[PDB]
């Protein structure tokens, strides 16, 4: 699935009062049991990067964000190979789990999908 | 399927060879050969066993040569191309009671007694099945069982009706080592002998396995030390990050 | 420890020679030790134990 | 420049076994690849050796296997090693495929190694099936008969194809001799495809248990994974030792110690354990051709995992719901295995159908739905 | 935390006698033992395995 | 004589008495049913194989080790 | 998506200092007892439900099916077997 589709569907749910009332609490529990925060990851660190679109989005990250992401990946890799969890300041707090990459990939995909549409335009 | 259609499952008997470190009891193998020779060999072949196979397992070279030399085997034709017989040699296979299947079935009311060389591997249960079958003929079939003609009731046999009658009775064999030849004793001995016949490498295999287990275990332990030794710089790695 | 290291370990040629010689010794002694152990745990059962009767 | 890099031949070995850059966090489930290579080497060594003593003619085949067991020095070992390693090969391959499915190894950019892998799995099945026939015991013959008669379901030409495969009107000498030749060949074909899937993998490198890039933090294949592979090699050899030396017939069928007899039908004709799940799937469909299609589809459906997994994240480490679903899928696959060897009797008939439906619904319904929902939960949950 | 000249704490892992010959010799004893068992195991494996090609029991019986 | 005879008898009267009794009760019933006329033209003819199996399985569990100890 | 040593395809790295010590300088089994007990317990506890739930469900299903099958092929199960076929 494209990030675009995920974001759009999520926004439909957040709009609906009833839907959000059921989904938001479930999503928050899911994220707690997912346990990526216990390796010091942000959610966006987990997104598959081996696509043209995502490589382009990563290149557009501000240098600081980019350097910090590299460190989080290396740190998580070290926790993984040691079979340890993050402790203290290494644990990602909910307020630190920011969607730093989502705006970049949404722009990359917006252009890519517009290009696909316009490649199929028919002069009326 | 009904339990009857499967056959009763044999008990697990404590065979001397049960046990990772245990050989066959060779005195039991020798006695079991004698049961084979005096009882089973009337109807059953042991075609995969040669006289040489007994040597240094159950018999000396001389005893086995004596068994072979008592028999006649087909020789190569003479100079006029006429058939000839010769005395047996250690290389010869133990001869069966029948020339072909048809003769075997004619002597056994249509049933074919199987070759016993692999029978311990060819039946679920192995030695336990052989022992249970030979000792498991009740005097009377359970009320309601209808046996087909020439069939005998034996609960261990699938379906219950076997073409082989009970053959082991107290004192049908006189053992040469003075052991009392009860039904149970003879069944145990012959089951051991047939287990050996199916897997003659058994004793050597388990001893080599002991050696392998020891070497491989030690190598496993050492490989753990060496892996941990080599990996410790990676496991012990520490980082200090100063965001640029 | 220094002496031992210098003679048998430092040069890989020497280390490999020592390992191979030790493997030879191990192989021969292990064989003998297992043979004896196997014969003791399976005492009275093997052909070699009953052979004398025949 | 170092010779290992300069010389083109040495550099190819170097690129795969020494300088190959690996993730630093591969867990023990990444050790099954080298165990599969070990099984393949054992099967080649033992198989070529058995071929020096085996006779493929139906009048002599079963007896040549007894000759190996009884007369050939260490023939018992070589035979038992070959027979037991065939089972270990399937244990390792299921573990390897299980790892691949759990960790999303099938996702872009590794669709090609996964797809070649699916073919390797099919080749292994064919290899092992033909090797089993070579004994020419009761299970050999009757297994060959039943399995080759599935080809009769091909419309119009099926019967003709079966007679063509057999080289006659039933399984006999011509069948045995051709299975020998093809059983010898197929492991070489399998080695080639194994090499191809590794070359395909080398463009992206190994995935890792976190599902993230490892480009940030690489470790040389040697010495790290060389010495880590030795641990599982010795664990494997311990398991091998316990079967080959202490219980060599535990995984086999006693009926294969009875010479093939076209007259007498064995009480139950079952495949070797590692084929049992596919046999259960076949039984679930009442139609003959339906059953064959379902059985083949059960393997070919692996090819659609790259499409039906809609996750924006690679692998299951961080996906609680996908981990539960995976657990149910695996246990269902084991239940199918068990149901492959029960008698066709109530209530196992209906149970086999339910388990078959569940098997296919994992790919077609559950994984696409669960992966879609988890995407939304990650996004909303972290807002 | 900030200074890169302050080495992180390695005291839980560091051996005091890290520079001694006894220290190195111990690890080479482990490596050497592993090489020794691998040599003995390879020799046993090769010998037992290749003996399949020597005259089988049925061939020796006819000699 | 055969040691099994005594061991089997002892196990039947002792630890496997319930099963012995089921077998017995079954036999009585079946023999009586065979005695009655138009038994040959019955749909279902009961046997006692099941009860026999339960008894023998029980005897074997209580005897196997004891028997091999005296051989 | 993967290069080679020197150009692996990492985003630019800066600001990370990495430290480690020689394998000869380290105790390879440091903290092994703590890890073997406490780490394994933590690791196992967190994954237990994902194994227990499917295993216990499918084992229960098998147990019920195998017990029914066994009962259907007894004398007592004659009538129920006749209907089932
Ligand atoms: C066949 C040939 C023989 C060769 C042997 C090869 C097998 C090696 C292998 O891949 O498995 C070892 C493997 C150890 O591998 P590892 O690299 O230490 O950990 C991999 C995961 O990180 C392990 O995941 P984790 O870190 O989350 O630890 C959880 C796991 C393992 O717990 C541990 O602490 C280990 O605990 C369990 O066993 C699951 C709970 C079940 C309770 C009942 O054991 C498991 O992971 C078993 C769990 C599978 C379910
Ligand atoms: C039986 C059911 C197994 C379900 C596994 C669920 C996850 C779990 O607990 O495993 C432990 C581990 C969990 O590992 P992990 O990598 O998810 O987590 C590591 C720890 N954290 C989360 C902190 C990073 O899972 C594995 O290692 C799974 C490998 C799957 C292999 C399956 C083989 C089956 C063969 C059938 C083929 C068809
Ligand atoms: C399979 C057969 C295994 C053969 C191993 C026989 C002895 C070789 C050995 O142990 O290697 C140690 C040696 C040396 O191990 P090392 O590389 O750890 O030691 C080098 C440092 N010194 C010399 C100071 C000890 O490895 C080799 O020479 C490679 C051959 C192994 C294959
Ligand atoms: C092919 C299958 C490979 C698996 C091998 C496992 C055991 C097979 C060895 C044969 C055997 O029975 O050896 C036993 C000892 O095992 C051992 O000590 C062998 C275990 C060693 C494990 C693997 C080490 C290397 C083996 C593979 C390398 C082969 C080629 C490399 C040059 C006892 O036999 P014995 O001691 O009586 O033997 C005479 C020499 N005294
Ligand atoms: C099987 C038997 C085990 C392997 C035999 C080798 C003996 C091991 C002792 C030798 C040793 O430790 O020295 C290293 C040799 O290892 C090596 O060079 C090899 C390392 C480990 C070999 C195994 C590789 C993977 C095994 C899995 C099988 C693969 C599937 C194919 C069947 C040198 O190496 P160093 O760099 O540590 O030097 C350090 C400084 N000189
Ligand atoms: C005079 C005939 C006869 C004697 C004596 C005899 N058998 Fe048999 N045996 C048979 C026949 C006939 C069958 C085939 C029964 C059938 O398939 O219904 C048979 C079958 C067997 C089977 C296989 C049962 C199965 O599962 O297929 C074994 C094992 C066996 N015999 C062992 C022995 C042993 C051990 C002895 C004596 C120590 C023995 N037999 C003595 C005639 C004999
Ligand atoms: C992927 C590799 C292989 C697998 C999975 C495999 C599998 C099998 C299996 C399951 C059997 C039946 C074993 C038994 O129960 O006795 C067998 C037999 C046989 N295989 Fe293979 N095999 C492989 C490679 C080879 C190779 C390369 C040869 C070379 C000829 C070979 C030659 C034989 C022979 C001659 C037999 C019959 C003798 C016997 O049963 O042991 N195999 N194989
Ligand atoms: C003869 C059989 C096989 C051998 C020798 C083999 C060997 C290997 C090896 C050595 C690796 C790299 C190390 C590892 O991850 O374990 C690997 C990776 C892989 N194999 Fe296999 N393999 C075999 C069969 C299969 C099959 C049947 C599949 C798929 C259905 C498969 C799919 C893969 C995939 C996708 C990877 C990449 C996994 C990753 O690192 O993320 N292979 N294989
Ligand atoms: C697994 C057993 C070991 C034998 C090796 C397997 C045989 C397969 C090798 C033939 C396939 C060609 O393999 C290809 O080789 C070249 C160089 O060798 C590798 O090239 C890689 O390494 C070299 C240096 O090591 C770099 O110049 C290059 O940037 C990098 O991509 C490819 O990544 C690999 O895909
Ligand atoms: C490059 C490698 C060099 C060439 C390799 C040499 C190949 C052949 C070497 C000898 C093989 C036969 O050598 C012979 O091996 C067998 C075991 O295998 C040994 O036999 C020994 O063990 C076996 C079981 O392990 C017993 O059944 C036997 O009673 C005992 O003597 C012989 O004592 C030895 O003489």
């Amino acid at each position: 699935a494209s990030i675009t589709s995920v974001v759009k569907t999520s926004e439909l749910i957040l709009k609906s009062p009833l839907l959000s009332k059921i989904v938001v609490p479930l999503a928050k529990t899911y994220v707690k049991f997912s346990g990526y925060r216990q390796l010091g990851f942000k959610m966006n660190d987990l997104i598959i990067e081996e696509t043209p679109n995502m490589q382009l989005a990563l290149r557009r990250l501000p240098p600081t964000e980019s350097y910090d992401r590299v460190y989080r990946l290396i740190r998580a890799t070290q926790f993984s190979l040691s079979h340890k969890l993050a402790t203290g300041n290494d644990i990602t707090k909910p307020e630190e789990d920011d969607h730093y990459l989502i705006p970049y990939i949404l722009d990359v995909e917006a252009e890519a999908f517009e290009k696909d549409a316009l490649d199929n335009l028919e002069v009326v | 399927m009904t339990a009857a259609e499967h056959g009763l499952h044999p008990a697990e008997y404590p065979w001397p060879q049960n046990g990772m470190l245990s050989t066959f009891d060779h005195a039991s193998l020798r006695r079991g050969y004698q049961v084979y020779k005096e009882v089973c060999a009337a109807c059953h072949s042991l075609d995969r066993i040669a006289w040489r196979n007994l040597v240094g397992v159950t018999h000396t070279t001389d005893e086995a040569k004596a068994f072979a030399e008592e028999l006649e085997y087909d020789d190569e034709p003479d100079d006029e191309g006429n058939p000839r017989k010769r005395p047996g040699k250690l290389a010869d296979y133990i001869p069966g009671p029948y020339p072909n299947e048809q003769a075997a079935r004619a002597a056994n009311q249509g049933a074919l007694p199987p070759d016993l060389s692999l029978i311990a591997k060819a039946r679920h249960g192995g030695a336990d099945y052989i022992f249970a079958l030979l000792t498991g003929y009740p005097d009377e079939p359970p009320a309601g069982v209808v046996l087909a003609p020439g069939m005998n009731y034996n609960p261990y046999f699938p379906g219950g009706g076997i073409g082989m009658a009970r053959t082991l009775f107290d004192g049908v064999v006189e053992y040469e080592d003075g052991t009392p030849a009860t039904t149970s004793q003879m069944a145990k001995d012959v089951a051991a002998f047939l287990t050996w016949a199916a897997e003659p490498e058994h004793d050597e295999r388990k001893k080599l396995g002991l050696k392998a287990i020891i070497v491989i275990s030690a190598m496993l332990g050492l490989s753990v030390y060496i892996k941990k030794f080599k990996w410790s710089p990676i496991k012990n790695r520490k980082f200090i990050y100063n965001p640029p | 420890a220094t002496t031992f290291y210098n003679v048998f370990v430092k040069r890989n040629s020497a280390f490999v020679a020592t390992i191979l010689a030790s493997a030879f010794v191990f192989d021969m002694t292990f064989e003998t030790a297992i043979d004896n152990f196997w014969d003791r745990i399976n005492a009275g059962k093997q052909w070699k134990d009953i052979r004398h009767k025949y | 420049m170092a010779l290992r890099k300069k010389n083109s031949l040495l550099n190819m070995a170097n690129s795969y076994v020494l300088d190959s850059p690996q993730p630093s966090n591969l867990n023990y489930f990444w050790n099954f690849g080298s165990l599969l290579a070990l099984c393949l080497v054992i099967q080649l060594a033992t198989g070529i050796t058995l071929a020096m003593h085996y006779t493929s003619h139906a009048s002599l085949a079963f007896d040549s296997v007894e000759h190996i067991m009884r007369d050939v020095n260490f023939g018992w070992f070589i035979r038992y090693a070959h027979a037991n390693t065939a089972s270990f090969f399937f244990i390792c391959i299921y573990a390897h495929m299980g790892r691949n499915i759990y960790y999303g190894s099938y996702k872009t950019p590794r669709v090609l190694p996964w797809s070649i892998g699916v073919i390797i799995f099919l080749l292994l099945i064919i290899t092992a099936f033909m090797g089993y026939v070579l004994v020419f015991g009761q299970m050999s013959l009757w297994g060959a008969t039943v399995i080759c008669n599935l080809v009769s379901a091909i419309p119009w030409l099926g019967e003709d194809i079966v007679h063509f495969l057999w080289g006659g009107f039933s399984v006999g000498n011509p069948t045995l001799q051709r299975f020998f030749a093809l059983h010898y060949l197929m492991p070489f074909v399998l080695a080639v495809f194994a090499l191809l899937h590794l070359i395909a993998l080398h463009t992206a490198g190994s995935s890792n248990p976190l599902g993230i890039t490892s480009n940030v933090d690489k470790l040389s294949m040697h010495p790290y994974y060389s010495f880590k592979d030795l641990i599982t090699v010795f664990a494997f050899l311990l398991m091998f030792t316990l079967f080959v030396f202490f219980s060599p017939d535990k995984l086999g069928h006693p009926d294969n110690y009875i010479p093939a007899n076209p007259m007498v039908t064995p009480a139950s004709i079952v495949p070797e354990w590692y084929l049992l799940p596919f046999y259960a799937i076949l039984r679930a469909i009442p139609d003959k051709l339906g059953g064959v299609i379902a059985m083949v589809a059960a393997i070919l459906i692996l090819l659609i995992l790259p499409i039906v997994d809609r996750s924006i994240i690679r692998g299951n480490a961080f996906k609680p719901i996908s981990k539960l679903l995976f657990g149910f899928f695996i246990c269902n696959f084991l239940l199918l295995g068990v149901l492959g060897q029960v008698h066709i009797e109530p209530p196992f008939i209906v149970l086999g159908q339910i388990c078959t439906i569940f098997y296919f619904s994992y790919f077609l319904i559950l994984l696409p739905m669960v992966s879609t929902i988890e995407n939304i939960f990650f996004y909303i949950g972290s807002l | 935390g900030k200074s890169t000249y302050k080495i992180p704490d390695f005291t839980p892992y560091l051996k005091k006698d890290r520079n001694t010959d006894a220290n190195r010799l111990f690890s080479y004893f482990m490596i050497g033992s592993f090489g020794m068992l691998s040599a003995a195991g390879a020799k046993a494996t090769v010998q037992d395995f290749l003996s399949n090609m020597s005259a089988s029991a049925d061939v020796l019986a006819m000699a | 004589p055969d040691p099994a005879i005594a061991l089997h008898e002892a196990a039947a009267e002792g630890p496997c008495h319930d099963f012995k009794h089921h077998f017995d009760e079954c036999v009585e019933r079946v023999t009586k049913a065979q005695e009655a006329e138009d038994y040959d033209h019955a749909e279902y003819k009961e046997d006692c194989v099941e009860e026999f199996f339960h008894l023998q399985h029980c005897i074997n569990d209580n005897t196997a080790d004891k028997l091999f100890r005296v051989l | 998506y993967m290069g080679w040593w020197g150009h692996m395809g990492s985003p630019p790295q800066k600001g990370i200092a990495g430290y480690t010590i020689s394998p000869f300088a380290a105790r390879p089994f440091a903290g092994v007892v703590h890890a073997a007990i406490f780490n394994t317990f933590r690791r196992t506890k967190n994954q237990a439900l994902f194994v227990i739930l499917p295993v216990s469900f499918f084992y229960y299903v098998w147990t019920q099916a195998s017990e029914k099958n066994e009962w259907l092929y007894t004398k007592a199960g004659r009538h129920e077997l006749a209907k089932a076929l």
